[PDB]
RNA sequence: AGAGGAGACAAGUCGUAACAUGGUAAGUGUACUGGAAAGUGCACUUGGACGAACC
RNA sequence: AAACUCCAGUUGACACAAAAUAGACUACGAAAGUGGCUUUAACAUAUCUGAACACACAAUAGCUAAGACCCAAACUGGGAUUAGAUACCCCACUAUGCUUAGCCCUAAACCUCAACAGUUAAAUCAACAAAACUGCUCGCCAGAACACUACGAGCCACAGCUUAAAACUCAAA
């Protein structure tokens, strides 16, 4: 099951073709590891 | 526990060092 | 004891009683112990799934006309 | 509002205002008070001298120096210096615990200058330089 | 040692690994893994080459060739940091666990001390 | 291994930022690892001054390379980060999602310690 | 201290004695020199608390068993 | 290196230098920077350092365990209820 | 409350002892007394205007009347707080309760170090 | 024998042990919002488990995160980020 | 045989090093220095203490 | 007081030094030791004890050779104190603390509590300390002082370290 999951994940890889590609997709996105937490312990995402 | 031990032994290696550097 | 588990889901489940503890009358009963009774005539029944038989006391106190007012 | 203990932050729209002018524009006060001295130096928010007075330009000396009494005098002839320099509102930025950590304070405020926020700017190594070996006293 | 390109001891006995990609095959080499599953496929190979039973771990055969593996562990650690005092003592610890090891089969069983001396390549010295 | 690059670098144009995210990715292949995914933190003012190259940073873009590459491409690739201009800072990483959480029953109390001192009356 | 009134009722209207306040060191070892010469020490003791009031067995316990007079206790 | 005005900063209240003051005293104290200043005055050897530690640490349990014994038994402060018996 | 667990060097303890108490970690039944705040000089400020202004003024009272006056003042508010802080500590409203009367407390429930 | 003799079984009634608020959930340097939530915010110095009231392993896995952060520009050292100063407060310490 | 060391004998002389926080806590290793006990640096030990709720 | 005023204060640039808070955690290592971050290698033994006849380590100090040198600091010099002050107090600076390559191999190297397995039963137990024990094994001890000494021997150590006595003396220690 592992390999599989690692097979399918295999695509999604840069290479030396979709490099370019890549690189602009990740200039126009954004991503964010930042979320807060709570007293009651849960999370709070933030807004965006 | 006192150290009049540990101070008789100390003083009998400060005079053997004070002999050794004289002589 | 083995009423014990069953007095232990009832207090986590429908939380304590509003009825008050009168621990001067020997012979008073609960309404946990009312629920205890229920199930393990509710068992003596043939009744063996846990869950199953945890319904039917709750609806079976309900139709008597007993409040159980689950904590959520 | 409700008044916060927390400073404006630069870069960030903010209502406060003292005499027209943001936090990032109200002159320093930087207040160094050694064990043996208190020395009070007035800048502007661009970074221009405007006073200086320490317990020795007050006349203090030796022991005397490192007193509450000399760092008010100071911060008092500092606040003076500024005042005529056109200073009202300051933000004090303490380095140091010695015995004028305070009243040299005070001083500025019989100076006449007001203190919108107080910093404690005392240098604190993370374990850098050695100090001086302990005293047998 | 063992070729970059061989596969880690976990993944090389699932079906179908030949048919992955190369990039698939890679990431489960032993290129893209740390030193300890080199090892471990040494161990393995040892194990397939000298002991009678390859799948025993608990007999004393096995025990000498993990302590051998180990042992060129070690060295090869060590002759990179020649200033590894606490590795050093586990080699030299190492060996004298070996060497009484070794003992221990030679007196059990000599054949298959024989066995594992040729294996490993120890040559087996009495002490003084 | 599984590494996780956090890369630093100067806040530039896209242009710029675009050819030197090729340029480091390109060096992480060189020099062996298979790169995963390329994920951009945005750009935001360093929480305090850089001087990298003679060159102060107030602000920076931060980005990250998640690849598989051998142990000995770890060194390489921090030398070759160090060499270059437009980075204000990287430091490769182990990966944090390779390490998986072992599950937490919860907080077992800690009771008093008992019997420290002998029973004998003081 | 909650009951030193029942007890002492108890103790009167049964005709016996009661001790419900602090005993005195040697009440029980030394009741010849305190009382007197004849003194008559009771021939059984009954604790209805056999703690004292800093929750350690009552010095009229070990006293009894000194003097040899059977003692009940709850 | 850092933004300036931002660590250890307290804004005074209608002109409440004292308690801004005092304020930012407590925070130094709770945050424990007052005593590492004055710790770092003169170099505590690693000696003295751990002794010292020690000491702080035996004194805060033994400091805790007494609090706690003590508000355990504060109800029992309340009047004499067999006064006379 | 801190962990004791494994911190004294103990039969069976196999780690270096973490605490090294000079007294042994067992509650006493009393607590410290309640220790005097060492006076500190009052009116310094009060003080510094009057006799800043006596420089000023040559030493001459008649225009530092009321300077004068309010170290004056100051004194007497200081002398009379000191009088006041010795009624509140007697009194002992501040603490939670007199060192007298817990040491009363812990004398009605004493720590058992011992068997009995 | 006899039936009213009490039984050998489990604590019905334990309660289930307390967890600390970020058990069973990744702590990552990257996650500045949450390391800030443990750090002073005049002094920035990292709070004690006895005021974060997380246990050992989330209050190792903290101060490692927040180390790494401050050491590889994610995190300020000397002071609690501005931008977190509104987050939620789980930290068991008030100063005023 | 000129001398060194130890112990006893016990004087007088110069200080007061240790025993109390012995008035600079004591001590171990080591290095340097000093009329002399000894002093100081560095690390270590408690065979010291820190007064033991808050203040 | 001496000393520095090419000094002090702000701001900016700025390290072969040291690693606040976390740590109220008690973890790793055989011990010595190890509390900034990242990566690599890595933490012996599927019975136990066992080498002082070996092997490998061993804080700080110290030697040798080449570098770094912010800060600290033996020695030294100056100021002060003192009857004197070869110290305590203040100032300046060096060996040294750091790096690399070898040595030296000593500590109140002590948690003065050996390793392994087990018990809490009692007859618990001189005192204090950190309760009393059992089985097994190794190492050590046999009045004080002479004595961490002399001689002999071994060592990269040459005013050294390890092993280590005896004579004279006392009724104690
Ligand atoms: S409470 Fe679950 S890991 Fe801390
Ligand atoms: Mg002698
Ligand atoms: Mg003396
Ligand atoms: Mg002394
Ligand atoms: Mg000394
Ligand atoms: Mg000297
Ligand atoms: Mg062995
Ligand atoms: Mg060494
Ligand atoms: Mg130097
Ligand atoms: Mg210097
Ligand atoms: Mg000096
Ligand atoms: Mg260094
Ligand atoms: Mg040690
Ligand atoms: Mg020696
Ligand atoms: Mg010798
Ligand atoms: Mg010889």
């Amino acid at each position: 099951r592992e390999v599989l999951q690692l097979q399918e994940e295999v695509k999604n890889f840069i290479t030396r073709e979709n490099l370019e590609a890549r690189v602009e997709a990740a200039l126009d996105s954004r991503k964010n590891y930042n979320w807060a937490i709570t007293r009651e312990g849960l999370v709070v995402r933030p807004q965006r | 526990k006192n150290v009049l031990k540990i101070r008789r032994r100390k003083m009998n290696h400060h005079k053997y060092r004070k002999l050794v550097k004289k002589t | 004891y083995h009423e014990d588990r069953i007095r232990a889901k009832f207090y986590s489940v429908y939380g304590s009683g509003q009825r008050a503890f009168d621990l001067f009358n020997p012979n008073f009963k609960s309404t946990c112990q009312r629920f205890v009774e229920k199930y393990t005539e509710l068992q003596k029944l043939g009744e063996t799934d846990e869950e199953k038989l945890f319904v039917e006391t709750g609806k079976a106190l309900l139709a008597e006309g007993v409040i159980l007012r689950r904590v959520g | 509002t409700k008044f916060s203990i927390y400073p404006p932050i630069p870069g960030e729209e903010s209502s406060l205002r003292w005499a027209g002018k943001k936090f990032e524009e109200i002159p320093i006060a930087h207040i160094k008070a050694s064990h043996n001295n208190t020395q009070i130096q007035v800048v502007s928010a661009s970074n221009e001298p405007l006073a200086f007075a320490s317990c020795g330009t007050e006349g203090f000396r030796n022991a005397k120096k490192g007193t509450g009494i000399a760092a008010q005098t100071a911060g008092i002839a500092a606040a003076a210096r500024a005042k005529q320099k056109g200073v009202i509102h300051i933000r004090v930025v303490v380095k140091g615990l010695g015995p004028g950590r305070l009243s040299a304070m005070h001083g500025l405020i019989m100076g006449g200058l007001e203190v919108i926020s107080i910093t404690d700017n005392t240098p604190i190594p993370h374990n850098g330089c050695r100090p001086r070996k302990a005293r047998k006293l | 040692d063992p070729p970059p390109s061989t596969l880690l001891k976990d993944y090389q006995n699932v079906p179908g690994i030949e048919k992955v990609d190369d990039v698939v095959k890679r990431l489960l080499s032993l290129e893209m893994a740390n030193k300890k599953e080199m090892l471990k496929i040494k161990q393995e190979q040892f194990m397939k080459k000298i002991v009678a039973n390859p799948e025993d771990t608990r007999s004393l055969e096995a025990r000498i060739i993990a302590l051998s593996v180990k042992i060129r562990s070690y060295e090869e650690h060590l002759e990179k940091h020649r200033k590894d005092k606490a590795h050093k003592r586990y080699l030299l610890m190492s060996i004298d666990q070996r060497k009484k090891m070794l003992k221990n089969l030679r007196n059990t069983n000599y054949d298959v001390f024989e066995k594992i001396c040729w294996g490993l390549g120890i040559e087996y010295t009495f002490p003084p | 291994p599984r590494y996780e690059l956090a890369l630093i670098l100067k806040a530039m144009q896209r242009p710029e930022t675009a050819a030197t995210l090729k340029r480091t990715i390109e060096a992480l292949m060189d020099r062996g690892a298979i790169v995963r995914d390329l994920e951009n933190l945005g750009e935001r003012a360093l929480p305090y001054r850089i001087s990298a190259h003679s060159q102060q940073h107030n602000r920076g873009g931060y980005f990250l390379v998640d690849f598989y590459a051998p142990t000995a491409a770890v060194e390489s690739m921090v030398e070759h980060l160090s060499r270059d201009i437009d980075v204000i800072r990287g430091n490769i990483v182990k990966h944090p999602l390779t390490q998986e959480l072992k599950e937490c029953e919860g907080i077992v109390p800690v009771p008093l310690a008992e019997k420290l001192y002998s029973t004998k009356k003081r | 201290r909650q009951f030193s009134y029942l007890i002492e009722n108890m103790a009167r209207d049964c005709g016996e004695y009661a001790h419900t306040r602090y005993f005195r060191g040697g009440m029980l070892t030394n009741a010849r020199l305190l009382f007197g010469p004849t003194v008559r020490l009771p021939d059984l003791i009954i604790f209805l608390h056999t703690l004292n009031n800093i929750f350690e067995p009552h010095v009229a316990v070990r006293d009894a068993a000194k003097m040899n007079i059977p003692t009940v206790g709850i | 290196k850092h933004l300036k005005f931002i660590a250890r900063t307290v804004m005074v209240q209608e002109g409440n230098v004292e308690s801004a003051y005092r304020t930012l005293n407590r925070i130094l104290t709770m945050d424990g920077l007052i005593e590492d200043i004055k710790h770092r005055r003169y170099y505590e050897k690693p000696c003295r350092r751990r002794q010292r530690e020690s000491y702080e640490r035996c004194r805060r349990i033994y400091n805790m365990e007494m609090a706690r014994k003590i508000n355990f038994l504060m109800r029992k402060n309340r009047a004499d209820p067999w006064q006379g018996c | 409350t801190p962990s004791l667990r494994g911190r004294l060097a103990r039969f069976g303890n196999p780690r270096k002892p973490v605490l090294k108490p000079n007294k042994p970690l067992i509650l006493a039944n009393r607590v410290g007394e309640r220790r005097r705040e060492k006076g500190e000089a009052t009116c310094i400020t009060e003080m510094s205007v009057m006799m800043a202004c006596w420089k000023q003024n040559e030493f001459r009272d008649d225009a530092c009347r009321k300077e004068i006056q309010g170290f004056l003042d100051c004194a007497a508010r200081a002398q009379e707080a000191r009088k006041m802080r010795s009624i509140q500590e007697t009194l002992g409203e501040s603490g939670s309760l007199l060192p007298n009367k817990l040491n009363k407390l812990l004398q009605r429930f004493p720590n058992k170090p011992y068997l009995s | 024998s006899n039936e009213d003799l009490p039984i050998s079984m489990e604590n019905p009634y334990k309660e289930p042990l307390k967890k600390c608020i970020l058990c069973g959930k990744h702590v990552d340097y990257k996650n500045v919002q949450l390391l800030s939530q443990f750090v002073s915010p005049f002094t920035g110095c990292i709070y004690g488990r006895h005021i974060t009231g997380l246990c050992g392993k989330k209050q190792k896995e903290i101060t490692k995160a927040i180390k790494r952060a401050q050491i590889m520009g994610f995190m300020p050292v000397t002071y609690k980020d501005p931008a977190y100063l509104k987050d939620p407060k789980v930290c068991n310490i008030r100063y005023r």
